[PDB]
């Protein structure tokens, strides 16, 4: 009696024999990174920023994040086999992507050791997967320091954290319980991975799907600029902002077309796989769209304060894009870059609002170096490309003078999970409880006071880690006093 | 079929027989000592949770395994078969009387046998058939819900319409929302105002009666049952159909067959099968659980009651409107018949037995048998209606295929070495094995009701990956047991046996073990006669036992394909791993008293227990960092020590006129004794629960205080200091509380008097020291958030500077899942009252074709005493939400005998 | 339409 039973749609964990094996791996990994730096995972931090009120059609879902509900935020998400939400949810998906990563990297490395090639034309791009796999870790290690470290600029802090980067694990290994590494150690091994493989990474681009030098540079000017480092930040802008052109429209029409298109936007660096049929999710938190026979209908559960859409002059491509008055029909804005790709319609006629996972675009690299060259006193190249961007945006900017940065930045970027970080940055107090809400929203979307402020250097500024984390491993020190 | 010396409650035909539910584990709560059955869904598909003598596992189930005539079938082929085919029920309690079952015997095994026939002359043909209603058996909860206008007011005062506006304003509006939306469609737009008022402020929408109705169960049943020489024969068509108490649509009903065969063909060999099967439908409500708008007893809750489901009279319109809404939402029956649904099960039962007997003293007996289940379910997103985001329709269907055989074959030799020394040797084999399998293919752009073929699709983007899944596991096992008894008054029980399961490494997967047992009839040899005692035995026991209650495949290190573009195949790990992976091993020292007093019309029966599990089953959770969410794991402990009693005894006056009562109880203390990772204490996230090595599974949340009078901010007390209360809440203000999750009393009780053909019958059931968070609550008391919702009328009370002396908070603050929320959930139950009357014995002497008759009036749930505010205290573990509460039921019924 | 609020899971 043989009664072994091994489960159908499974293979055993064995070494990289193949380089067919390996190319297989690698997928996976960029699968992964699709449901990781996804723009549903990004949300959270977006709403938890200056710009958006509830409505009075949320379900507590965005509430925790708009109004500070410090009690709710503690233990925000799940990462179950049911769903994957929320913070906890950002936390999961990122160390997934770094310990899968760490699997692929090492595997690679020992399959090269192991002379396992047919030929130098598989090691050469073996030893290009490898890069790639660096880049993923830079990235996973950077996304899980972007939210559960601590700025330079907080203030009260639980006793140990305030130099604590996040849990650097190094080695595919899942019994691992270890303690919070040093945030120098942190942004010195995601910065190293990263120079790493710039090295080795060729200097066009090969493809738009995967990991290439261009998105590489984007990714560490966007970590550099986090860090004020700011000569840094624009020596890796220079280095792609010229590859990728901006999206040519003569009105706001022509624009979206573009913009919307996965397929034919010039400025996407770095973009998740999607087809209709794979790789495409709806995104519809910070619109409320629905579909209704060939139509599009709307009920968001949050929405802009006033002074975000006064951002926008009134013949900018993005204030029918980015944000759009179809709130209550007419009568009010909402954030609306998420809408859809038509491209991923089952039926070319009606919407099913599907989108994909972007990764890099040259506008924000374009922020990238006009900010930091501002800082580095170098207005010619600053205002150069803070007019680039806005005037193919239809509405050039009057004078260029980092207050011009802060509005630009803040309006192309918008939806994308970049306010919360610029505000800690530029030292502004959240001032939710004193915006105006938009008029013609007024009796669905009403002004609701923040359960807790958030002043500068609040400690909640920079999330604290899962319970399931802490729970498990005593000695994980947290962020939050006390 | 079980020990001299081993733990035995044995359940009653009667105990069993005619309930208006199909799960009949229900219809033991409260029946047998230490047995804790507890269902916490009202659904008519929902099975009870068993636990004998504790919670044996923090991973593998604690379920006992069932039995039924030989072989091991899961609740869910229980539930298809006809419960009035079973002649009783034996609940086996501890190792010694759990010797020679497998899988996992250290939860108790739950033997049922169905009736033989009974070696009769004319042989009895008997006939019933019932009929009754299904309701809900709490209101309490929505007596206290905010009015219509009472939540207009609060919302309106509390800003949550904006600031400075009047009610009226506040009504203009949503009537103004109504008004637009329902005008865009055709199917409306010149119906409202006339036949539909979804808003109406001067009419309080019976939400209760948009979600709930009440509901038919009907059963029948005729059984032949006799034979007469070394042969007999027992069985019965029947049919039962339980519809669902909720309006979102849940029913079970089963059409049933069995047909029970035995005969001795010589004086060494006698065969026999049984034989069942039965065509069976079920459905169930499968948005219980969640928070959704509008459905569910939160719905019931929640909703305003200025928004009405309801048309013009007073039935359940199509769809109703919430203002916000872009779309009108499809009420409980209109969804349904837009989401159809069906499903079709074929259950074979085929069971066979040869018993050879050689020469004096041995019986070798074969046992083989199948069980398949072939299922086939069919679900549609029905095209062209207006309330969809599309025109285009779905459809899903799915096959499931579940085959599991089992042999299980003896060799039995008993013998004597004098007229003092009685011998009995037993030693088997046992292969099971389990295949099953799971297919569904599904299309859509349908766009017409007639043509919906699964093939007649659109094919593009609209085309979808099937679904498939198998999953198959074994077991192959060898067990042995002795019997020694000495003058007839010492008695000894030895066991030895290895189980061996697929669910395990080849390394890992076998594991040894044993039982030893003794009774002792102090009656019988140190009491020749007594003027009052007439039984007195004392039994005890040890024995070790496997627990295997686990996935099928959680050891392998696995990969599984996620493709990342669609030319080429992608792979990512899938599973962490552990090669070590083994049973659990679980340990009973049982230590029992059974006595009997008077002239065996009192008994009693004490049993001590200490259970212990090592090498514990634990799905550990990981650290997020790992990049998984479990691993099951041999690690950890923990132990269950308690005592359970069950007595009963008669009472005559006029002995033509009995009287008979029924006690059922236990109280079992838990303790985890070794965690994972050194772990002292591991609190489970976001569940209010916590594992902590010195104590049992216990709650752990910070100890709500009450409000600061002075500004109206809800306090915590901060554990450890005086004593001290804050205004700042903080995940670091909780601490564990002293209330078990795994509720430590289980009990019951039954009464019963017979006059001459009328008799009564009320049996009840209770489980006290059950503590539950009330989830339902997290939303109606809040004044923070969610003002949508309907609130409970204590909010309108809500402290402010000039109404300054309530407990109720300030408005604006969220609350926070503190003790608040932590109810008791103990609850006695009066699980059913039946007055039966059996028509005379002289009122059909004349008429030679029927023989008797019966008529009976029955309910089941009518009695309910609790302190728990959401519907049904039974229905939850450690938190209750939206929940479907048990039904209650009250039913009429015939018996009919030739 | 699901109010998240707070699911404390079983
Ligand atoms: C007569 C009573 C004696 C029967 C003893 C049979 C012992 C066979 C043991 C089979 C075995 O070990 O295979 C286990 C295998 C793993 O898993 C398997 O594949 C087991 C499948 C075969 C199981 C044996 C079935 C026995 C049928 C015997 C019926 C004989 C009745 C004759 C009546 C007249
Ligand atoms: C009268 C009748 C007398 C016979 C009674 C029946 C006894 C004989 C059948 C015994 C079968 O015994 C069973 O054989 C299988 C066959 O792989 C062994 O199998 C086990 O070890 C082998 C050794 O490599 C592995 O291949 C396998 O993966 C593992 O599960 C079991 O560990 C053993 O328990």
């Amino acid at each position: 009696c043989e009664l072994d039973r091994d489960p159908e749609g499974k293979d055993f964990q064995q070494p990289y024999t193949s380089f067919v094996q390996t190319k297989q791996n690698r997928d996976g990994l960029y699968a992964l990174l699709r449901n990781t730096e996804n723009p549903r995972m990004h949300f959270y931090q977006e709403l938890q920023s200056d710009m958006y009120c509830t409505t009075i059609t949320d379900g507590n879902s965005l509430a925790p994040f708009v109004n500070w509900d410090l009690g709710i935020l503690n233990d925000h998400g799940r990462a179950d086999e049911d769903e994957v939400s929320g913070i906890a949810g950002y936390y999961f998906v990122y160390n997934r992507l770094n310990q899968q990563a760490n699997a692929f990297v090492n595997n690679t490395e020992a399959a090269l050791q192991n002379q396992v090639y047919k030929n130098s034309t598989e090691i050469a791009n073996a030893k290009s997967f490898l890069a790639e796999g660096k880049v993923l870790q830079a990235l996973a290690i950077w996304r899980l320091m972007d939210r559960f470290s601590f700025h330079e600029s907080v203030t009260e802090v639980n006793s140990g954290a305030k130099d604590l980067g996040v849990i650097l694990l190094k080695e595919y290994n899942p019994g691992y319980i270890g303690p919070r590494a040093t945030k120098a150690q942190c942004y010195d091994y995601i910065l190293s991975r990263l120079s790493e493989a710039i090295e080795v990474l060729p200097e066009n681009r090969e493809s738009v799907l995967y990991v290439s030098r261009d998105y590489a540079y984007a990714l560490r000017a966007r970590i550099y600029l986090a860090l004020g480092e700011y000569g840094k930040a624009a020596a890796d802008a220079k280095m792609v902002v010229d590859k990728y052109p901006l999206i040519g429209a003569a009105d706001a029409s022509e624009f979206e077309n573009i913009y919307r298109s996965d397929a034919n936007n010039p400025e996407i660096i770095f973009r998740g796989f999607a087809s209709a049929t794979l790789g495409s999710f709806t995104a519809t938190t910070l619109n409320g769209a629905a579909p209704a026979g060939k139509d599009i209908k709307y009920n968001p559960s949050a929405v802009p304060f006033q002074w975000v859409v006064d951002l926008y002059e009134n013949e900018d491509f993005r204030k029918s894009v980015y944000i759009a008055k179809v709130v209550k029909k007419d009568k009010g804005y909402l954030v609306n870059k998420f809408l859809e790709d038509k491209a991923y319609r089952d039926v070319q006629d009606k919407p099913n609002l599907k989108v994909g996972a972007r990764y890099f675009s040259v506008a924000e690299v374009y922020l990238i170096l006009v900010e930091s060259a501002l800082q580095t006193g170098d207005t010619p190249t600053a205002e150069k490309y803070l007019k680039a961007l806005s005037k193919a945006r239809g509405a050039e900017v009057s004078v260029v003078n980092m207050e011009a940065l802060q509005a630009e930045r803040t309006r192309e970027l918008i939806g994308e999970g970049s306010r919360l970080r610029d505000m800690v940055r530029w030292s502004i107090p959240n001032n939710h409880d004193a915006f105006e809400t938009q008029p013609g929203l007024e009796g669905f979307a009403n002004t609701t006071p923040l359960k807790a402020q958030a002043p500068v250097g609040f400690y909640a500024y920079t999330w604290e880690f899962p319970q399931r984390d802490r729970q498990t491993n005593p000695q994980l020190i947290k962020n939050w006093p006390i | 079929l079980s020990t001299v010396s081993g733990s035995v409650a044995k359940v009653s035909s009667e105990k069993l027989a005619e309930k208006p539910v199909a799960n009949i584990m229900d219809a033991l709560q409260g029946q047998v000592a230490g047995m804790q059955v507890m269902t916490t869904s009202g659904d008519p598909t929902a099975v009870a949770s068993v636990e004998i003598h504790g919670t044996g596992s923090l991973g593998a189930s604690s379920a006992p395994l069932y039995i039924v005539d030989g072989m091991q079938t899961s609740l869910d082929v229980v539930a298809t078969m006809n419960p009035n085919d079973f002649e009783s029920m034996s609940v086996l309690k501890d190792a010694s009387a759990t010797s020679i079952y497998g899988a996992r015997a250290a939860n108790g095994v739950v033997f049922i046998q169905t009736k033989k026939g009974k070696m009769s002359e004319r042989g009895r043909i008997t006939f019933n058939a019932s009929y009754g209603i299904s309701q809900i058996l709490n209101t309490k909860p929505l007596d206290n819900m905010m009015t219509g206008d009472e939540l207009l007011d609060f919302q309106v005062k509390a800003g949550f319409w904006g600031n400075n506006q009047t009610v009226q304003k506040v009504k203009d509006m949503i009537l103004a929302g109504a008004e637009d939306l329902y005008g865009n469609y055709d199917s409306l737009k010149d119906e409202y105002g006339k036949t539909l008022f979804p808003v109406d402020f001067n009419h309080d929408a019976d939400w209760l009666k948009a979600l709930f109705k009440t509901a038919p169960t009907s059963q029948g049943d005729i059984s032949f049952s006799g034979g007469s020489q070394g042969t007999s024969y027992y069985a019965s068509i029947g049919y039962f159909d339980q519809e669902g108490m909720a309006r979102e649509p849940a029913n079970f009903k089963r059409y049933s067959g069995r047909l029970n065969f035995e005969s001795r063909i010589n004086e060494w060999l006698k065969v026999g099968a049984n034989l069942s099967g039965a065509i069976a439908n079920r459905r169930s409500a499968d948005y219980f659980g969640k928070y959704y708008m509008g459905s569910g007893t939160f719905g019931v809750l929640t909703m305003p009651r200025y928004y009405n489901p309801f048309d013009v009279n007073g039935d359940l319109a199509d769809v109703y409107y919430m203002y916000g809404a872009t779309r009108p939402s499809m009420t409980e029956p209109y969804f349904a018949k837009m989401r159809p649904f069906s499903s079709e099960s074929h259950q074979a039962n085929v069971n066979g037995f040869a018993q050879i007997t050689p020469i004096k003293g041995l019986t070798l007996k074969a046992q083989a048998g199948v069980d398949i289940t072939n299922t086939r379910t069919s679900s549609k997103r029905m095209p062209n209606n207006p309330y969809d985001s599309t025109p285009l329709g779905e459809r899903r269907e799915r096959a499931y295929r579940d085959v599991s055989k089992s042999f299980t074959n003896t060799a039995e030799y008993k013998f004597s070495i004098d007229e003092k020394h009685d011998l009995t040797a037993l030693m088997g084999h046992e292969y099971i094995e389990y295949e099953g399998d799971v297919i569904g293919a599904s299309s859509k752009g349908f766009e017409s009701d007639k043509l919906m073929l699964l093939s007649q699709g659109k094919t593009g983007n609209s085309l979808s990956l099937p679904e498939h899944r198998v999953a198959e596991y074994a077991y192959l096992s060898f067990f042995s047991r002795f019997n020694y008894g000495f003058d007839k008054w010492m008695y000894i029980d030895f066991s030895v046996r290895n189980d061996q399961s697929s669910r395990f490494g080849s390394n890992n997967r076998s594991a040894w073990f044993y039982s030893v047992g003794g009774m002792f009839d102090i009656y019988n040899k140190f009491i020749q006669e007594s003027n009052w005692l007439s039984d007195l035995r004392l039994k005890m026991s040890y024995g070790t036992t496997g627990n295997s209650e686990i996935g099928n495949y959680n050891h392998q290190a696995l990969v599984t394909v996620n493709n990342y573009t669609e030319d080429a195949m992608g792979l990512s790990i899938s599973t962490a791993g552990n090669p070590d992976l083994s049973w659990e091993k679980q340990s009973q020292f049982n230590f029992g008293l059974a006595a009997g007093a008077f002239n065996n019309r009192l008994s009693a029966e004490v049993d001590f227990y200490v259970r212990t599990t090592n090498d514990m089953l634990i799905d550990v959770p990981m650290p997020y960092i790992s990049g998984f969410f479990s691993q099951y794991q041999n690690v950890g402990s923990m132990k269950n020590t308690g005592v359970d009693l069950s007595l009963k005894g008669t009472i005559y006056q006029n002995k033509d006129w009995n009287v008979y009562a029924s006690a059922n109880f236990n109280y079992n203390r838990q303790e985890i004794t070794k965690l994972f990772f050194g772990l002292n204490k591991y609190m489970l996230p976001n569940t209010g629960t916590i594992w902590e090595i010195g104590y049992p599974n216990s709650f752990y949340m910070a100890e709500y205080a009450g409000i600061d009078k002075k500004t109206g901010k809800q306090l915590w007390y901060v554990p450890g200091q005086v004593k001290v209360t804050t205004s700042q809440y903080s995940a670091d203000l909780e601490t564990r509380i002293d209330k078990s999750v795994t509720p430590p009393i289980t009990g019951g009780f039954s009464l019963g008097a017979s006059w001459k053909g009328l008799s009564l019958d009320a049996d009840f059931a209770y489980i006290v020291g059950k503590w539950m968070i009330n989830n339902d609550r997290y939303f109606t008391e809040n004044g923070g958030g969610l003002m949508q919702l309907n609130k409970d009328k204590m909010l309108l009370n809500a402290w402010t500077e000039d109404n300054k002396e309530t407990d109720v908070p300030k408005l604006g603050q969220s609350p926070q899942f503190d003790t608040h929320l932590l109810e008791n959930a103990s609850f006695l139950r009066l699980k059913n009252l039946k007055l039966t009357y059996v028509l005379p014995n002289s009122l059909f002497a004349g008429q030679n074709v029927i023989g008797g008759a019966r008529v009976y009036l029955m309910a089941r749930n009518l009695l309910t005493v609790t302190k728990y505010k959401g519907f049904d205290p039974e229905a939850g573990g450690n938190v209750g939400k939206n929940q479907y509460p048990n039904s209650k039921q009250y039913v009429a019924g015939i018996q009919l005998s030739f | 339409a699901s109010t998240t609020g707070a699911n404390s899971q079983r």
